[PDB]
């Protein structure tokens, strides 16, 4: 506090130290099950450890991953930062500022990005051109590599969304594993590794089955580090903008009328929004559409088939209008 | 009970949800993205 | 209790230079910022200050404009064909002076 | 005990420092259009200008 000089009042306010606390658990259970006839135990295993103890194991790997990918990917972000595709570092160095203005450290600071976010770097001309981004040695051209921009180096993953992007600090993000014990009544099992972490793996012979029940299991547990207000700070995201949609292959027809196909959506950028859309009929009785895109033809004629995609900067969905000529 | 009973609700289970540090997130497929959960909003906790 | 009062110094300093009679305001436009600055070494010089002991303190939106600026990203605009406004985020100088950064004035100024 | 000083000119106008400010060509309102759960909800409203800056 402050007080003025020669004040003839004399109080002092009292400063109070308050500790504050959050807590982390452990939350999951990791698990690869198996299943076997004593037929196949017997003539269709020819390998134990490269037909059955390899798949599960690489299976409980990919499982973790994409544990820790709903972590990154689900964390609470207020904003998310929108990458125009032709000026993609300005997003970049928002983010950065972003992370900086929350006073979050400058070191152990890790940027991930999609698939799609690393074309649209080696797309952006920022990069591309030799001449706005030194580099004579082009590398955005002869090699589709950025590989650092805004002062952080991008690793890329495809285990999350490809046009999204992330840049973390260490602290905003909490991964802990336990292993569970094998118990008395069960027969001494073995202990396998996924990624570093120790894997629980047992076998049980079910009598009644004719058969062997194998688990490869892990306990999981994920927090993240919020502040003592709640706000998400040591994490950013950014995703990749959307102008426009196209249904690809454009206008087609129907085989039959019992006939289906599956239609795919891309944006401007080339990423697949086909989950992420909305699809309707004009005509209806000639021709109905799916929520998941199957477009199904119940009488000839020809329809409109319309997919919607509200954009990740939000406002007025993008259409796309096929036609459809069912036989 | 019995031995080959259903096996019935844990109390540490009970405690950990009702403490609220079980991290919820959003579904990371639903479109649009989901508001952010209650639980991911919450204040650090003043004494322990 | 020694950093609250360390903060509120700085804080005491700070509301010093922010409120400090400033006649006009020069505008940074984030397109093209340079001339702001150039115009600030101007209107500084036309008044006879000293050249030497000036110091240039940005906000963190300041420093961030800065960078984002295709006089300092372009590496054809600004020479500097390592980039650092563009493969780090840093400006370190312009206009004749050293940028400073500090989170203590307002992120604008 | 601290004291704090700016040097004015002997006119009273102030030449020895300078302060610049980033214009703000727009402003939004982070979220865009929204809805409300309850009556009882209530949001704070955020406000970002075009550079970014918290207005």
């Amino acid at each position: 506090n402050r007080r003025d000089l020669r004040d003839p009042d004399r109080t002092v306010i009292a400063s109070e130290l308050v500790e504050h606390s959050f807590g982390v658990t452990l939350d999951k259970h990791v698990y690869a099950a198996l299943k076997f006839t004593d037929e196949q135990r017997t003539l269709d295993i020819r390998d134990y450890t490269k037909q059955v103890l390899m798949p599960q194991v690489s299976a409980v790997a990919y499982e973790l991953e994409d544990y820790i990918a709903e972590l990154i990917e689900g964390a609470p972000y207020e904003e998310t930062i929108l990458i125009d595709p032709a000026d993609t570092v300005p997003a970049f160095i928002t983010a950065d500022q972003r992370m900086g203005e929350a006073n979050v450290p400058t070191d152990s600071r890790r940027l991930v990005v999609g698939s799609a976010v690393a074309a649209a770097l080696a797309k952006d001309k920022q990069f591309r051109h030799a001449d706005w981004s030194g580099d004579q040695a082009n590398a955005a051209l002869r090699e589709a590599h950025v590989g650092r921009l805004a002062g952080m180096n991008v690793i890329r993953s495809n285990a999350i969304a490809p046009d999204k992007a992330y840049l973390w600090h260490r602290t905003a993000f909490i991964l802990a594993y336990r292993t569970p014990v094998v118990p008395e009544g069960a027969k001494a099992g073995a202990s396998f590794s996924a990624n570093g972490v120790a894997l629980r793996w047992l076998a049980d012979y079910d009598y009644s089955q004719l058969g062997d029940r194998t688990l490869l299991d892990v306990f999981t547990g994920r927090k993240v580090v919020t502040e003592v207000d709640g706000s998400f700070v040591r994490a950013v995201e950014l995703q990749l903008q959307a102008s426009s949609i196209t249904i690809v292959g454009g206008a087609f027809a129907l085989a039959t009328t019992t006939g289906t196909k599956q239609l795919k959506v891309r944006d401007d950028n080339g990423t697949d929004v086909t989950a992420r859309c909305t699809f309707a009929s004009s005509a209806g009785t000639k021709a109905t559409v799916s929520a998941a895109g199957l477009v199904t033809g119940v009488a000839a004629g020809t329809a409109d088939i319309t997919a919607s995609y509200v954009p990740p900067q939000g406002g007025t969905a993008k259409t796309a209008t096929v036609t459809v000529t069912v036989p | 009970g019995l031995i080959s009973d259903p096996v019935e609700v844990d109390p540490i289970q009970v405690g950990r949800d009702e403490a609220g540090w079980v991290q919820e997130l959003r579904d990371r497929e639903a479109w649009p993205k989901q508001e952010v959960p209650e639980q991911a909003k919450k204040p650090a906790k003043v004494g322990n």
